């Protein structure tokens, strides 16, 4: 079992609230951690006017500019405007695309592109072996604290 | 009498017939007068001045006027700031950008400005709104807080055929916006 | 659907003899596009 | 359809709808060109620039113009120079006073010029005119030395009734000048 | 009585899609008041 | 008996045929030989187109400015613009407009405002009575000729 959290850098800080502005790490369309959920708390501040304008559209302007595999580049140039993916695998759902899925997405947030990604709270961990950077990131957790990865338990989203 | 007229159907990319001061311009054969950006002021008033009135003999001018405008936001929850037609001294210039359509400075009766007009606005502000929120429509006069305001459907993206024709005889204005339907 | 408006505005003693008149819009910390599209434009004085 | 129309009837002194160059100046509720003396230039040209064609269509337009102008002169036996109406670039200024009408600058036809003008001359020019002396009007273009001209009665002082229009289907133009009778 | 005249002017190929139109006259060594009463202009373009 | 001559100053010289353009004394309307005969030789370089235009008018442009007795200096401000006249006796016919006839006319060309004054073959002897002053005053003959005042029997205009 995992549940959701919200993986964060270190320098400076904000909360989830701050959100609206930022540049976000995906895993890609509708996978759960890293979008799904996070869709979910967000929605709000989203002022997503519902069908038939697309939830992805409002989250397309909603952040500066990410990387969401599999989204279209050529009405959402901004969902894919972070992705590592040099060539056609921009924004790409294969493994073409570094930033794809879990750690990718997380090393979305250590190459200082995306200031919040959405990863599994075990990702960044099992990634991130070296006892010094595992104390260089932080959490945010739905009660707009921001815990650190070993307090997931309490600081996840959703289950 | 004096008599002046025009009738645009295509605002071609030279455009000389007009004025375009702060930022519009002409585009696929249409005037743009604010690219949907942030903090950006858009005017184009017609290059010959016309006399509205004689102070030779008190008269007052009867003139019509019709347009399609279109106001597409690309969120129709978050549509700002508004399209208005003015009537100002010839020597006129953009005015304080934000909810001011670029026309008047003061939600304050201010006899200078000289400008009376029709404003088309999208964005409520407490100050000098009808306190409801409600896009609306309106005529104003010298300050920004109009002298009548109806509230209005804004139909994000349509096309909207309107025109408005004051009266020399009997001093009233009356504008109508109509969404092609 | 049609939205209209009717107000008795005494022109002569607000606006000067010899005006310009135009189109002008905005946008503040929130926006949408203007465009105009068409324009007519008959004004007679006696 | 692209349409400019303006009526002018009592030239005020002020004037803004057009646009005096050199000389000429309203007065007594009329346009003056040139004030009856020795080497002026006087021309005046409405403010709005209209456009003709259309190059994305190679249309030609329709345009009619009509006027009462007047010449008159202190003696009936020297007159000079000449009056004219004329077409050309916007951006047109004052071209050789002297017997030029102050459009054009060489009998030889100078293409660069894109002037099409009709002119009422008043002063036989032995270089350009048709030798015979007699007063006359015709159509400029590009020259001085028209394509057709008229000859005809100058009437001194009398007031004129003049009306022109182009023809965009036929490009034909034709000039008729009536002294009220 | 009037005088008239007629001629075939291709007027696309001589003077520009923008034009200005204006009364100019003049003076040389002799003269003549020249002046304008009325003036009336429309053009259509299709 | 007294015959009709052209009397000019000395300073410069001219003819008859150049008149055009300077300022002549005259000694008053239809005084003969201050103005009906003048017209007469003058009348083919007046270009004046007949009635109704006053032949005054005519002659009223030609001379650059001048002084004739009885002209209307509301109508032709110009025939009396030389007229030493001050007050309402300027262009005056009466006695009160010091170059009012001959002796006047004549004295219109002795204070330099006239350079052709049309006043008897007689008057400017009379007047300048002293002998250099009398030879320091020339004559036009019909016959474009500047003979010399002593030579006016031959240096008449019209008899
Ligand atoms: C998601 O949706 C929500 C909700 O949307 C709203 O509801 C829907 C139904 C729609 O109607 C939609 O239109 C609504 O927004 C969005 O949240 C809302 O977002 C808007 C847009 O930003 C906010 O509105 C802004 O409010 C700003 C702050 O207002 C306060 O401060 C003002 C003075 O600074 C004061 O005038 C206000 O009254 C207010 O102050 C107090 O506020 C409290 C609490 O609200 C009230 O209780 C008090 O009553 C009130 N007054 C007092 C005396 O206490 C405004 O600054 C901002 O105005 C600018 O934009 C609007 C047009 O959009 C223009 O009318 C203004 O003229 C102005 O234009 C220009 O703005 C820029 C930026 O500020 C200025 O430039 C900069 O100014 C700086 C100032 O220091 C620097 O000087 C800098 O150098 C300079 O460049 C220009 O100078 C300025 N021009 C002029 C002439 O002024 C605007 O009105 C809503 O407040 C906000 N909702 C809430 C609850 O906060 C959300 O954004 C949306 N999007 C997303 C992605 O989620
Ligand atoms: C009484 O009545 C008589 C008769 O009237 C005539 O007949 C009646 C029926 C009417 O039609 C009436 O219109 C007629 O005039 C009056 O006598 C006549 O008066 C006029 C007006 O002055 C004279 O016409 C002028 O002729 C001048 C000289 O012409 C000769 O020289 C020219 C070059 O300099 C040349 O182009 C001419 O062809 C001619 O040269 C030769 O002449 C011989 C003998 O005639 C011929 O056999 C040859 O064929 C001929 N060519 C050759 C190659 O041999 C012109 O200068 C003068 O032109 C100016 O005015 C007219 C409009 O009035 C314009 O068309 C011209 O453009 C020009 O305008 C501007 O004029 C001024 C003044 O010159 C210039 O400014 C000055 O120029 C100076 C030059 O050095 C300096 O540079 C100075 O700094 C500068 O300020 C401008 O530059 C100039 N602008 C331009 C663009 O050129 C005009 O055409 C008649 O010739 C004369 N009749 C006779 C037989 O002489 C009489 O005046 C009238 N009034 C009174 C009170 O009695
Ligand atoms: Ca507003
Ligand atoms: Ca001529
Ligand atoms: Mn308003
Ligand atoms: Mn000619």
């Amino acid at each position: 079992h995992y549940y959701a959290v919200a993986v964060v850098k270190k320098g400076g800080s904000f909360q989830l609230n701050e959100l609206q502005g930022l540049k976000s790490c995906h895993t890609g369309l509708r996978r759960t951690a890293g979008w799904n959920v996070p869709i979910g708390t967000l929605r709000p501040f989203l002022n997503w006017t519902g069908p038939p304008e697309p939830i992805e559209a409002a989250v397309a302007r909603f952040f500066s500019a990410s990387c969401v595999p599999g989204a279209d580049k050529g009405q959402f140039p901004n969902l894919c405007r972070l992705c590592a993916g040099t060539g056609e695998n921009k924004c790409a759902f294969s493994s073409q695309e570094p930033y794809f899925s879990y750690s990718g997405a997380f090393k979305c947030l250590k190459d200082g592109a995306g200031d919040v990604a959405f990863i599994r709270e075990s990702t960044v961990f099992e990634d991130l072996s070296d006892e010094a950077e595992r104390d260089e990131y932080e959490l945010l957790c739905p009660d707009n604290t921001r815990k650190p990865v070993d307090k997931f338990k309490d600081c996840h989203l959703a289950r | 009498t004096e008599t002046t007229s025009f009738s645009i159907t295509k605002f071609g990319p030279d455009q000389p017939n007009l004025i375009f001061q702060g930022d519009g311009y002409t585009t696929k054969e249409r005037l743009t007068l604010t690219k949907a950006v942030r903090n950006t002021v858009g005017r184009a008033l017609y290059s010959s001045p016309i006399h509205i009135w004689d102070s030779k003999t008190g008269n007052v001018a009867n003139f019509v006027t019709s347009f399609t405008f279109v106001i597409d936001a690309p969120n129709s929850y978050n549509v700002a700031d508004g399209f208005t037609f003015f009537i100002a001294p010839v020597d006129t210039k953009p005015q304080t950008g934000g909810g001011y359509l670029g026309v008047f400075n003061s939600k304050d009766y201010d006899k200078t400005s000289q400008t009376v007009a029709v404003e088309f606005d999208t964005f409520y502000n407490t100050a000098w709104d009808p306190s409801n929120g409600d896009r609306h429509i309106g005529i104003d006069v010298n300050s920004i807080k109009s002298i009548n305001t109806k509230s209005w459907a804004l139909q994000n993206g349509k096309e909207a055929n309107v025109v408005i024709a004051f009266n020399g005889a009997t001093n009233v204005l009356t504008v109508s916006l109509t969404y092609p339907n | 659907t049609s939205y209209t408006l009717n107000e008795v505005v005494p022109l002569k003693e607000f606006v000067p003899e010899w005006v310009r008149i135009g189109f002008s819009a905005t946008t503040g910390a929130e926006f949408a596009a203007h465009e105009v599209l068409s324009w007519y434009f008959n004004s007679e004085l006696a």
